[PDB]
């Protein structure tokens, strides 16, 4: 019932061509491409009417062209891709001007597609995932448990952490730092590490059949990227930690 | 056309302001608000022509020579940290243009500090620990072996907020956070 988009995440080699889609709500005639980056607002890019593209003034380039063949699913293409392309690139759709009752004329987006540039996938790294148990000193001074979760070693920032009490995702006593930190800041394209904290009730940590997890959902290379590294490649997949309670 | 405070600082548990500026608004434009949060893409909040006007999401007043609005969050909770766009559109045009923005921090006031650093030992390993700075009051700024920034988590249920910092190397936590003014009531187990 909202805007698609895919891929979430995209790593590309520079040089290399890219396709991003956009899958608008259904009967939406208007279709909006944005371009985003750190600590910028969303800069306009292209509109489409149905099928026609009426406004391409934003458009950065001639490597840059969008379609909407059948005034639906749109898809923005950017033909060997540059350092400066990497960015959060949205798609938004609303339904013309006045259609239909109580229409707040709100343009609905989608979650973007992160698109980063690199002139190496040798760099390209998956996280690893470790679960730091609550201090016993925490426990006997407050009554309450705080459990950490290291990402480390990652590259590029393509990272979803979450936690999971007994299967089920919590987002009540949990703080993710809002950005990573750079393992080696004296080095450019260097590995992140990213922390967060679950904080439970002591009587709810001293349980041993509750199971704690920290999930890191990472964003690599897809299937047509070729790997020739002797190490595993580094694919879009989820990395976890995990931890039963501890009574005492 | 849209002119906002880039970041601003507001109060948990209180009822938050967010102003904009547009005054070469036009009687045909609408006043719209958005909401991005990390990750996410913006969503649509509130929008008003002249008259005051209020949802579930929040209030939206517009002065009378509509050169200003105030956009109010009825309840600002950690959930309301998130950038938000105020902007103006002709009433025929669907196209939207995004200025900075405001980057707004919901900031609890810590009731009952209780400054503490702890070791925390990795649930499968050797030689492996973080150290947690945690429950100092919120006037508390910690300066970057790897130091996160300042994290606030809300225990909901509990109606408790905390901050929080982490420090690890591959070293001892007593040391590890010593390059800003950490209280002097800090407890070192
Ligand atoms: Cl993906
Ligand atoms: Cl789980
Ligand atoms: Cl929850
Ligand atoms: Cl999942
Ligand atoms: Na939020
Ligand atoms: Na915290």
């Amino acid at each position: 019932a909202g805007v698609s988009q895919s891929p979430r995440y995209k790593v590309a080699k520079r040089g290399q061509d890219v396709a991003l889609r956009c899958d608008p709500i259904s009967g939406h005639v208007s279709l909006f491409w944005y371009q985003q980056a750190l600590g910028q607002g969303p800069e306009f890019l292209t509109y489409f009417q149905n099928e026609a593209q009426l406004d391409k003034s934003g458009l950065p380039s001639d490597r840059f062209f969008a379609e909407r063949p059948e005034g639906s699913v749109s898809t923005l293409k950017i033909q060997r891709t540059q350092q400066e392309d990497s960015a959060v690139y949205l798609c938004a759709s609303s339904l013309a001007r006045a259609q239909g009752a109580s229409n707040t004329g709100e343009l609905f987006f989608g979650e973007g597609s992160r698109l980063t540039v690199l002139e190496d996938l040798k760099n390209v790294f998956p996280p690893e995932v470790a679960v730091f148990e609550p201090s016993e000193a925490e426990i006997s001074h407050t009554q309450k448990a705080t459990l950490v979760c290291l990402a480390t070693g990652f590259y590029p920032d393509h990272v979803e952490l979450s936690w999971w009490v007994n299967g089920k995702e919590v987002h009540s006593g949990v703080c993710t730092d809002p950005q990573p930190l750079k393992e080696q800041p004296a080095l450019n394209d260097s590995r992140y590490a990213l922390s967060s904290r679950l904080r439970v009730s002591a009587t709810f940590w001293q349980n041993p059949r509750n199971h704690f997890r920290c999930q890191v959902q990472f964003y690599g290379l897809s299937e047509n990227d070729e790997w020739t590294q002797d190490r595993a490649k580094p694919v879009t997949q989820i990395v976890s930690a995990e931890a039963w309670g501890r009574a005492d | 056309k849209t002119t906002q405070p880039p970041s601003m600082d507001c109060a948990e548990g209180r009822a938050a302001n967010l102003p904009c500026n547009h005054s070469t608004i036009s009687g045909n434009e609408y006043v719209y608000w958005y909401r991005q949060i990390h990750s996410q893409g913006p969503q649509y909040i509130i929008h008003g022509l002249k008259n005051n006007e209020t949802n579930e999401m929040a209030s939206l007043i517009i002065t009378e020579d509509r050169k200003s609005s105030t956009l109010i969050l009825p309840h600002a909770t950690l959930r309301d940290t998130a950038v938000y766009y105020c902007i103006v559109r002709v009433a025929y045009r669907q196209k939207v243009t995004f200025g900075t923005g405001t980057k707004l921090q919901v900031i609890p006031n810590i009731q009952n500090p209780d400054p503490a650093v702890y070791q925390l030992r990795d649930s499968k390993s050797s030689d492996k620990s973080v150290c947690l700075f945690t429950d100092f009051d919120s006037q508390t700024n910690v300066s970057q072996v790897y130091i996160t920034d300042k994290c606030v988590l809300d225990m909901r249920s509990m109606d408790f907020k905390s901050n929080s910092a982490v420090a690890w190397s591959n070293f001892a936590c007593a040391n590890a956070f010593n390059n800003s003014i950490i209280p002097e009531d800090t407890f070192f187990p």
